[PDB]
């Protein structure tokens, strides 16, 4: 699957 | 013989973060969909916090597991709409959490 | 404006009880098929905690939801289960509870 | 249903 990481 | 001490094994916290104009200081991690942060929990988690930055100081740390924010549940949720939520939650951000001994 | 700082709403922990001549110091209430302790929840919960008894030097409070015994789990007890688990527990009584603020 | 508390 996808590996997702955002900076918020 | 030495006893256990009493220990505390999993703790859920409301964390209150006062946003900045550089943001909250953390990045966020899985969902639904996506390759899971831990185990085969699709869930959305803490993957980073920056060092004295909003959330470091309201008391959030690697590997929390973001269960709502500002009334808004994250179960189920895919990752942007994590982002999404976390986005638009204004100055302050008051986030349900779920945190593990480590 | 003051902000709300952070704060535990649950968390679960391991407390040991090193038992006396006079037992464990503590009651419990409820158990399936018995009136729920609490709202609509038939588990074991502690009742009544003596005043610096075992269970009380080992961090007992009540209302605490007594979830294992020494490897037990108390899931579905009616209330003698937990009675007898507790009961013939020995003299280190190692249990997992859920507590939630008050 | 019974209420049910036991000291222990």
């Amino acid at each position: 699957d996808p590996h997702s990481e955002t900076a918020l | 013989l030495l006893i256990e001490p009493a220990r505390i094994e999993e703790e859920e916290l409301t964390l209150t973060i006062l946003r900045q104009t550089g943001g909250l200081g953390i990045s966020i991690a899985g969902g639904k969909g996506s390759t899971p942060y831990k185990g085969d929990d699709e869930g959305i988690f803490i993957s980073r916090v920056s060092e004295e930055g909003p959330a470091a100081r309201a008391g959030v740390r690697v590997g929390d597991k973001l269960l709502e924010v500002n009334g808004v549940a994250l179960q189920g949720a895919e990752h942007h709409e994590a982002v999404e939520a976390l986005r638009g939650a204004g100055t302050a951000v008051q986030m349900r959490v779920w945190r593990e001994r480590m």
